């Protein structure tokens, strides 16, 4: 039910620096007032994070999101190797309501959107959902930073999730603040690429304000701080200089 | 144990280290969070009604407890059949997810149902591969679905070409050409309706009633699993020297109630050096505290075989309240080095004898 569109839009992707942002808790274990040393896939320090006023991105190892965000425009994901019928895709929905979550072997177009009719029912992302299994449904998720961390380890997708309300204009702030664990699911696929939806006004689309970073996970060595009441509240990263 | 350890018939007076002593754990117990989110059975197996057999219902069970004790145990089901497992252990086995079919036969039909079975519901409505595991449950509906002017709603496959593979559904409404003649979508001279409707009347006699027939299939591919059955949890006793299994990690300590803060995702926490010492109970949330059973040295005082026979046992480090042939012996003494028997605390003091500990020591009068 999606079709092409002729205003090939192009984002002006820009860099910025990643700072110290994008630090999640490891395990469910609780600790107090201790230094631990982990080894883990983690966002390096002071990295080149990239920023974007529906392009295609790799997945690689796991994926670092963040969203000055305002309206909460932006609304779900595309998750898969493929992204058709050939082979299962994840898909994320989350509107102002109850946000579900499908994996399905979703044949999407070239143009895949939600649209939003304005009282709003529009949904032409994908054409044809054939053979699948798994099927999910949560409560909803969502001016005010939200940062998302997304994992794939062993058949089990990750999500970590941490929102704050900001005042500073454009860049990222110099900030600290550890990500919790929000969902888990355990379910199996190759998922090594992904996508963006957008809610564009359709009555001619209309979705130019799509401002949004994004930042790529690697192995390494972290230094870990927990105070009294077992939150993490700083952390050092060992390969970065002699005196880390 | 002196004699035998120090290897001689006599034993000069002074302290000895002879063995050790452990206290041991009584019993043990283990904690499960809430049985919730039951599998849909009650809805599939006690609907308004079922599908026919060739368009047989076809349901996917997954992300569910799978509750089988009341389905085995209850005694309204006429016929409860398991073939690749058993049922008894079907609450401890479990794969990924189940597949449910639901229809409804004749009574003769019911052994049609069966793994290598030929016959017209075995071959042209559905069929079973010789490997099949799960389970096959029928009941009596004939209170239900059979109707006294015939109940018309059922149908069964009658006429094809072929036999059905198995986990296979056949919609296809073509006529059968019985005979060479190709039939233009109708029946004629030689072709008839593959599609038969039952006829089932209360009246009907044994076997000719409708029942409704469940067939439940259990499949454990690669992924995670999300079927299980109900785990049995245990009650919780604290202060006592147990072994415990809390959601799957296992210890063995005395297990005692704890203030400490833990935050709304972290199950369980840990000290240094990694060593387990805080737990959260799956059932209440509470924040309970773990500490290894006691254990010790134990030590004879004598004051020489030349001298006397009665000797003095220490305890080290052992809190005086569990000691236990000397269970209760003489009066029992409380130090910082542990519990004394056999021996009487004075008040007055002397040159150190025989050292015991923390600024005490022993000797003899008794
Ligand atoms: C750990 O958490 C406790 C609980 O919130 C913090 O103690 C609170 O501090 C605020 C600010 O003074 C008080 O209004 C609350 O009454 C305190 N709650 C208590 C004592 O239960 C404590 O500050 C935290 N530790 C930190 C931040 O290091
Ligand atoms: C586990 O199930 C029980 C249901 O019995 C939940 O609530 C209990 O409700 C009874 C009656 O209202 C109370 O007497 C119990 O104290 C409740 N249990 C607890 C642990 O408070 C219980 O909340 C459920 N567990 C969780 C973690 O929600
Ligand atoms: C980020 O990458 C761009 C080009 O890839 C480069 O010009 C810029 O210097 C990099 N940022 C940092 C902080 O090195
Ligand atoms: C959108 O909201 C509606 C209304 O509650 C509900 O279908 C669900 O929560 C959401 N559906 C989709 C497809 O996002
Ligand atoms: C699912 O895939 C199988 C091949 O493995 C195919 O025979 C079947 O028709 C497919 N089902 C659907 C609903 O597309
Ligand atoms: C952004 O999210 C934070 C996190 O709860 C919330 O406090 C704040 O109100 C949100 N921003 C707005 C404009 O509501
Ligand atoms: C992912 O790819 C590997 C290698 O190509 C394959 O063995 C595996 O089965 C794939 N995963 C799934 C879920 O099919
Ligand atoms: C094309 O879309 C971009 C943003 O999607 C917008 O800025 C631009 O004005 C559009 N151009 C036309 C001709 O629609
Ligand atoms: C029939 O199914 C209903 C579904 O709610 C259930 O309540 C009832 O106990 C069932 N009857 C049995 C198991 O005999
Ligand atoms: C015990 O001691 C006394 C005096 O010290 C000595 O005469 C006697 O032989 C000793 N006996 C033994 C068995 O050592
Ligand atoms: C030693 O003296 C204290 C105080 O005078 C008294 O409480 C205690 O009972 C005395 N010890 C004995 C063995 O009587």
């Amino acid at each position: 039910q999606c079709v092409n569109f002729t205003n090939r839009t192009q984002l002006p992707s820009a860099y910025t620096n990643s700072f110290t942002r994008g630090v999640y808790y490891p395990d469910k274990v609780f600790r107090s007032s201790v230094l631990h040393s982990t080894q883990d896939l983690f966002l390096p320090f002071f990295s080149n994070v990239t920023w974007f006023h529906n392009p295609v991105l790799p997945f690689n190892d796991g994926v670092y999101f963040a969203s000055t965000e305002k309206s909460n425009i932006i609304r779900g994901w595309i998750f898969g190797t493929t992204l058709d019928s050939k082979t299962q895709s994840l898909l994320i929905v989350n509107n102002a309501t109850n946000v579900v979550i499908k994996v399905c072997e979703f044949q999407f177009c070239n143009y895949p959107f939600l649209g939003v009719y304005y009282m709003e029912s529009e949904f032409r992302v994908y054409s044809s959902a054939n053979n699948c299994t798994f099927e999910y449904v949560s409560q909803p998720f969502l001016k005010n930073l939200s940062e998302f961390v997304f994992k794939n380890i062993d058949g089990y997708f990750k999500i970590y999730s941490k929102h704050t309300p900001i005042n500073l204009v454009r860049d990222l702030p110099q900030g600290f603040s550890a990500l919790e664990p929000l969902v888990d699911l355990p379910i199996g696929i190759n998922i090594t690429r992904f996508q963006t939806l957008l809610a564009l006004h359709r009555s001619g689309w209309t979705a130019g304000a799509a401002a949004y970073y994004v930042g790529y996970l690697q192995p390494r060595t972290f230094l870990l701080k927990y105070n009294e009441n077992g939150t993490i509240t700083d952390a050092v990263d060992c390969a970065l200089d002699p005196l880390s | 144990e002196t004699k035998c350890t120090l290897k001689s018939f006599t034993v000069e007076k002074g302290i000895y280290q002879t063995s050790n002593f452990r206290v041991q754990p009584t019993e043990s117990i283990v904690r499960f969070p809430n049985i919730t989110n039951l599998c849909p059975f009650g809805e599939v197996f006690n609907a308004t009604r079922f599908a026919s057999v060739y368009a047989w219902n076809r349901k996917r069970i997954s992300n569910c407890v799978a509750d089988y004790s009341v389905l085995y145990n209850s005694a309204s089901f006429s016929t409860f059949k398991c073939y690749g497992v058993s049922p008894t252990k079907l609450n401890d086995l479990c794969f990924t997810n189940v597949y449910a079919d639901s229809f409804v036969i004749r009574g003769d039909e019911v052994r049609q149902i069966a793994p290598g079975q030929t016959g017209t519901i075995a071959d042209y409505n559905y069929k079973l591969p010789d490997d099949f595991t799960g389970c096959v449950i029928a009941w009596n509906s004939n209170n239900l679905d059979s109707k006294v002017g015939g109940n018309y709603n059922y149908l069964y496959r009658l006429f094809r070409k072929s036999n059905l593979k198995p986990f296979e559904r056949d919609i296809s409404t073509e006529i059968y050409q019985a005979g060479s003649t190709p039939c233009n979508g109708v029946k004629g001279f030689n072709c008839y309706f593959p599609l038969q409707s039952y006829g089932f009347q209360p009246t009907y006699g044994v076997g000719y009633q409708p029942y409704r027939v469940v067939v439940l299939s259990f499949e454990l591919l690669h992924a995670p699993a999300t079927v299980c059955g109900p785990k049995k949890s245990t009650n919780l006793v604290k202060n006592k020297c147990v072994n415990f299994n809390f959601n799957g990690l296992t210890g063995t300590g005395v297990l005692t109630e704890s203030n400490k803060k833990f935050l709304p995702f972290q199950q369980f926490g840990r000290d240094i050096a990694d060593t387990t010492d805080a737990v959260r109970d799956p059932q209440t949330l509470e924040i309970l505290d773990i500490t290894p059973c006691s254990f010790g040295g134990v030590s004879v005082i004598t004051p020489g075989t030349n001298t006397s026979n009665q000797v003095a046992v220490l305890y080290q480090g052992v809190n005086c309240t569990e000691v236990p042939v000397y269970s209760t012996g003489s009066n029992v003494f409380q130090t910082r080095a542990g519990c004394l028997i056999g021996a009487e605390y004075v008040n007055n003091s002397y040159e150190c004898d025989i050292p015991i500990g923390a600024g005490i020591c022993a000797s003899y009068q008794s």
